RNA sequence: AGCGAG
């Protein structure tokens, strides 16, 4: 039983606590599923699915496909190295 | 130890793309890589490769 | 990567339903290597003058 | 039992055609070791026939079969417990354990409540997952072939 | 990272 409220809590913190733009949960689990369903699209057809298997294999209209991969752009820090001297912010 | 993978006759295929149109549009100029794998159930005895 | 988890998953499957197309992630090999041909040091930016 | 050319159902790949039988002695034992090529995967599975069955190998189903899935096909008043989570869990080990009754039990209640009112994507994957292996098991067990297999089942499922 | 002047 304390297995999945386990489960259940991490994933939540997850959801919550890990991106500095909080997207909120739903928004996150159909976002996470993108992800999955691409990476199995991709284990089956090997080039990366373009947007249309997507939006079949996700009941959405593939706009929304294009939606859900914007939301989800992680930020980047104005505080790198742009080299690999000067830091991106300046 | 139920079970076991291996790896074995690493393969290229032909490039994707001539090395002139890879520098033109924008693809990386590589080679699909094949593997053949092969599991092994140690206990029930089946090999999949 | 892939090895590891290819072992982490092995526990979660399903005995004599994996096959090693199913076993086997490719994707931390390909992120590897690009991110090696790109933003590695030792990969640098030919130099035609 | 084992003969060459049959068509023999492995689960869960469904169709195997047989290839040959390989001596593969190993610890001195020249373990008969029988080849399976499934039209699927484009994967060799290599099998002892002396434990053949015990991994679950089966040959081409009759017409006794096929005329029990129909019936079944037609088995009304179908219930489960009210948790997803459990339901789901049933179901999956209904298409693990490979029997054709079970598996195309699942798949009937499942296409009728997705085309009831429609239900999400992990149990699209599992429908369509076992639709796939019921028509090729199907389309050989007439040898039908996969798209009339597939219209005979779009044909049977109406009732 | 390569590169220039001292
Ligand atoms: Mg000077």
């Amino acid at each position: 039983y304390a297995t999945w409220w386990i489960r259940q809590a991490i994933t939540r913190a997850m959801a919550d606590q890990a991106r500095t733009i909080r997207i909120p949960v739903h928004m996150v689990e159909v976002i996470n599923k993108l992800g999955r369903i691409q990476r199995e699209l991709l284990q089956d057809l090997g080039r990366e699915p373009t947007p249309e298997e997507l939006a079949k294999e996700m009941d959405i209209t593939p706009e929304k496909v294009l939606e859900i991969q914007q939301y989800a752009r992680e930020p980047i820090s104005l505080d790198q190295t742009i080299g690999d001297d000067s830091q991106l912010g300046d | 130890g139920s079970m076991s993978l291996s790896f074995s006759d690493p393969r290229f295929d032909d490039v994707k793309a001539p090395v002139d149109e890879c520098k033109d549009k924008d693809m990386t100029y590589a080679a699909p890589l094949f593997v053949t794998a092969e599991f092994i159930n140690n206990n029930t005895g089946e090999i999949k490769s | 990567r892939m090895e590891r988890v290819v072992r982490e998953r092995m526990t979660t499957q399903d005995v004599e339903a994996i096959t090693p197309q199913t076993l086997i992630n490719i994707r931390p090999v390909v992120a590897a290597i690009k991110e090696f041909f790109g933003t590695s040091q030792l990969s640098q930016f030919m130099d035609q003058n | 039992i084992f003969k060459v050319g049959d068509t023999v159902v492995y689960p869960h790949h469904g169709a195997a055609l047989v290839e040959a039988i390989e001596t593969r002695t190993i610890k001195g034992e020249q373990k008969e070791y029988l080849v399976l090529k499934v039209a699927q995967g484009d994967l060799t599975v290599r099998v002892p026939a002396e434990n053949a069955e015990y991994v679950g190998v089966r040959d081409v189903v009759g017409q006794e079969g096929l005329d029990k899935v129909f019936q079944v096909l037609r088995a009304p008043h179908t219930e489960e417990p009210t948790n997803w989570s459990r339901r789901y869990k049933a179901n999956l080990e209904k298409l693990a354990s490979g029997d054709v009754n079970k598996v195309a039990e699942v798949v009937r209640d499942l296409w009728r409540r997705d085309q009831e009112r429609g239900l999400s994507a992990g149990e699209k994957r599992m429908l369509a997952k076992a639709r796939q292996i019921l028509v090729g098991e199907l389309a050989l067990a007439e040898s039908t072939d996969d798209a009339k297999a597939e219209t005979i089942l779009d044909e049977v499922l109406a009732a």
